[PDB]
């Protein structure tokens, strides 16, 4: 069962809200974590962790530093494991 | 009559014949870096056999009369065409590298066969372990397609796996600006058609991949350009060398038996160089294959087995 | 002049990277640390006890000091991988048995001459 | 059934010794006493990881040799037959066959610890 | 007699045990080894019963080759445990094609 | 010229099974050297704590 961009939408959306600090009300497709979600870039580390373990791939630091909004991360991974819908 | 399993039973060993100077040595360098000369001097200084760098028609040198056959009959690939138009739609770039890989692969097998049979040391220019770097430089310049790289690394891993690294590998370091001066002085019209990025790409992939991984497999001697001319100096180091780093010492007579049997059966040696990977360039169509093979047949000394062709003049055929 | 030679982190950015893979190793280390080390604390309090130590040193601006600290961070990290430390050794990070330290002025006045 | 009686008595007498050495002499266990011993420190955590042999080659040859000795146990009775001539050759033949197998393994390395 | 029944059903569960792999080959290999113990006991029971003096031969000689079968058996398992690491028959499927 | 097989016709019986299905769709024809490459390193030397007792 190949994944889809919509599938990646809900994969990210699900694992975003098991984060205790991430608030669903502030959560959105365009959610700048440091201002909209109020998360330090140090906190930014333990999201993309839940990304790489659940998606089963690896995110370099030279890539994880600018992955900020839930829209940016989706299009980042979409190019990585080659899902374009 | 050549050494087979029967000879091993009878008493034909091969660890007895080899001596201290039973070294197979490969010289390496950039494009026209003068390493070919260094192969010659070290060969004659220590009484080692010299093997010139395998060209397109090197297989023609070891078959028949040793003369270069027609290119269309011995590869359908020209280094000059590779020089002139690297991005040719026909695909001469990979035809150059893949054919030259097997020519070096045949060169390496014959060198090891002589070393294992007589024990007298053999010196050859470059090797299969130094063949990947040329293709790596090609892919690093848009010269080739990625699928060609996949096919090459597949056959190289498949074919070069059971071989062993050569005793000593010696590299001459000539910088790209010096290399450009040398080729410009040469005057062969095909070698102006080069790229300085290609010349650093081939140089980079030598010192970044070739020499590093070759170091733990066998002794590496990085030599300066000016030091290379001192043919007296380059040979003393290889004379008193440790010759212990690598899988060469831990080699019994039984594993030597497997190596000799592999190299002596020439068809097996390049048997897997014809992997059925159906690359658009590598593949030759059925009609071309038949016509070219049909052409190969009536070339003198090719229709029948060696020593059996009447056109050659082989007599005593009815009782041969 | 006042210009100095850095070791690994030329500026904040690379130093910020180095504190990041410390988190990368630490975050996947805490779960099996509790598992292997016979610890009775859960992963939840294991994670944030790695957290607050980042803010314990979240004031230094000198890249060298961050670099001087990044080596020690993986040192305690490596010391935990191969069970070199013992239960008390990592418990020393978990301040658990000492009496709580007074904070308001009334408390230290009532305790003693401690300023 | 005389052998049964001494066998029953022997395993019985052993069981009393472990019985009163487990209930009579007090009982007090508080975990770290119950823990495994690693020369003072805490183990890496296993005692179940593959402890791969380095003498696996000689182990199987023991089975072949311990098996073949069972072929020459009947020797004391094999001596008292009317045909000691072929008895001598056949029994000798076995001992050379073990000798050859030991000699074969000896020459092609073998007994020395595989590394 | 009833003693014979007990030890031929020893074969049956050994037969069931051998050709039923759950996790690893070692347990099945031991079951193959122990399978001959019933085979030994089976063959031994008739031979002392029937007083056939010569054919006391085969219980020992069945033991020569049955344990020799095991001898090459667990030595084969050595070759698995280096390339495979473990000894699992579930993993023992690299020739899926 | 009579029609001779091309590359595409060669790939007909070129896969692991010339007659494939979803079950074998994820298979992989055996390596041409007939030797599978070595997998992850499986050395797990146990650690012994000598001393201080
Ligand atoms: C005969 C073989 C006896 C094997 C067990 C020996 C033994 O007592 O082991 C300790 C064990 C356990 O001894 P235990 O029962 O005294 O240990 C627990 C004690 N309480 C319940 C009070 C906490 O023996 C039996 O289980 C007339
Ligand atoms: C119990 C388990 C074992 C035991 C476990 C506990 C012991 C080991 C602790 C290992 C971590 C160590 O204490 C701290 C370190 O690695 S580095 C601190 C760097 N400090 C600065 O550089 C100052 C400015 N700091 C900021 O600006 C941000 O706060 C920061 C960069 C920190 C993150 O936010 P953002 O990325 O900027
Ligand atoms: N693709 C490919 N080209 C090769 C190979 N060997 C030599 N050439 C080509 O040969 C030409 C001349 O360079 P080299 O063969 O390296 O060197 P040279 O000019 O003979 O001079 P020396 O290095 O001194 O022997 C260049 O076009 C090389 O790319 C090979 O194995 N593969
Ligand atoms: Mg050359």
């Amino acid at each position: 069962p190949p994944l889809t961009l919509e599938a990646i939408k809900d994969r990210v959306l699900y694992v975003l809200k098991l984060y205790d600090k991430i608030d669903p009300e502030k959560l959105s497709v365009n959610s700048h974590f440091m201002k909209d979600l109020g998360l330090d870039s140090l906190d930014q580390v333990e999201i993309i962790m839940a990304m790489e373990d659940e998606f089963g791939f690896e995110i370099p630091d030279i890539d994880a530093e600018k992955l900020m909004c839930p829209q940016e991360i989706v299009d980042y991974i979409a190019d990585k494991k080659d899902v374009y819908e | 009559l050549q050494y087979g399993p029967l000879a091993f039973v009878l008493g034909e060993r091969t660890t007895r014949k080899l001596t201290e100077t039973s070294k197979v040595i490969t010289v390496d360098g950039n494009i026209c870096s003068g390493k070919g000369r260094l192969a010659r001097e070290i060969a004659e200084k220590l009484g080692l056999r010299h093997f010139p760098e395998a060209g397109i028609h090197y297989a023609d040198s070891t078959t028949g009369d040793g003369k270069p056959l027609d290119v269309q009959l011995s590869g359908n690939c020209s280094l000059e065409k590779f020089y002139d138009d690297p991005k040719s739609n026909d695909g001469n770039s990979y035809r150059l590298q893949s054919w030259l890989y097997a020519s070096r692969l045949l060169q390496y097998a014959d060198a090891l066969e002589h070393l294992l049979s007589t024990g007298q040391g053999v010196v050859l220019e470059r090797s299969i372990y130094s063949d990947f770097v040329f293709l790596e430089a090609m892919y690093r310049q848009g010269f080739i397609r990625k699928q060609c790289v996949e096919h090459y690394n597949e056959v190289k891993k498949v074919t070069a796996c059971e071989y062993l690294p050569p005793h000593v590998v010696v590299y001459v370091d000539v910088p790209v600006p010096e290399i450009q001066s040398r080729i410009q002085k040469k005057g062969n019209p095909h070698e102006m058609k080069i790229t300085a990025a290609y010349l650093q790409d081939i140089e980079n992939a030598y010192k970044k991949t070739f020499l590093p991984e070759m170091s733990e497999k066998c002794e590496v001697l990085q030599y300066s350009a000016r030091e290379a001319e001192d043919a007296e100096k380059v040979v003393e180091d290889i004379e008193y060398l440790k010759c212990d780093k690598g899988p060469w010492p831990d080699q019994d007579d039984r594993t030597f038996h497997r190596l000799r049997m592999l190299v002596q059966n020439k068809l097996e040696v390049l048997n897997y160089t014809t992997i059925p990977v159906y690359l658009p360039e590598i593949t030759i169509g059925a009609h071309q294959s038949d016509r070219v093979f049909q052409k190969f047949t009536e070339l003198p000394g090719r229709k029948y087995s060696p020593g059996y062709n009447e056109d050659v003049g082989d007599k005593w055929i009815w009782l041969k | 002049g006042t210009s100095v030679k850095p070791i690994f982190s030329r500026d904040m950015n690379e130093a910020k990277r180095r504190v990041r893979e410390l988190y990368r190793a630490w975050y996947r280390e805490v779960p099996n640390t509790v598992h292997l080390f016979q610890l009775d604390i859960s992963v939840k309090q294991g994670r944030d006890k790695v957290r607050e130590m980042f803010m314990k040193n979240a004031h230094v601006t000198d890249p060298r000091v961050v670099d001087l600290l990044v080596i020690k961070g993986k040192m305690e990290l490596e010391e935990t991988i191969n069970v070199w430390k013992q239960r008390t050794h990592i418990m020393r990070f978990f301040h658990e048995t000492e009496a709580p330290r007074p904070t308001d002025f009334l408390s230290k006045f009532y305790v003693g001459h401690d300023p | 059934m005389n052998i049964m009686l001494t066998l029953l008595t022997n395993v019985t007498l052993a069981s009393l010794l472990v019985l009163i050495a487990f209930w009579l002499p007090q009982l007090n266990a508080y975990s770290e006493k119950t823990s495994p011993y690693e020369c003072g420190f805490d183990p890496m955590g296993s005692a179940r990881l593959p402890f791969s042999m380095k003498f696996f080659l000689v182990a199987i040859t023991f089975l072949l040799f311990d098996l073949e000795i069972a072929l020459l146990l009947p020797l004391p009775w094999a001596s008292q037959t009317n045909n000691l001539k072929t008895m001598l050759t056949m029994a000798l033949f076995l001992l050379i066959l073990l000798a050859a197998s030991l000699a074969y393994e000896w020459t092609q390395k073998g007994l020395e610890w595989a590394e | 007699p009833l003693v014979y029944m007990n030890i031929i059903m020893a074969f049956a569960i050994a037969l069931a045990g051998l050709l039923m792999y759950r996790s690893h080959l070692m347990s099945s290999l031991l079951c193959l080894e122990g399978m001959m113990l019933s085979l030994f006991i089976m063959s031994t029971l008739i031979i002392l019963n029937t007083h056939f003096t010569l054919a006391n031969m085969m219980p020992i000689i069945l033991l020569v080759f049955a344990a020799c079968e095991a001898a090459l058996g667990l030595s084969l398992l050595v070759m698995v445990s280096n390339t495979y690491g473990t000894d699992y028959v579930q993993n023992l499927n690299l020739l899926q094609c | 010229r009579q029609w001779q097989p091309d590359v595409e016709w060669a790939e007909q019986f070129g896969g692991a099974v010339m007659y494939p299905t979803k079950e074998t769709a994820h298979w992989k024809p055996p390596p041409w050297n007939d030797v599978d490459p070595p997998k992850d390193t499986l050395v797990s030397n146990l650690t012994l704590n000598f001393g201080p007792q």
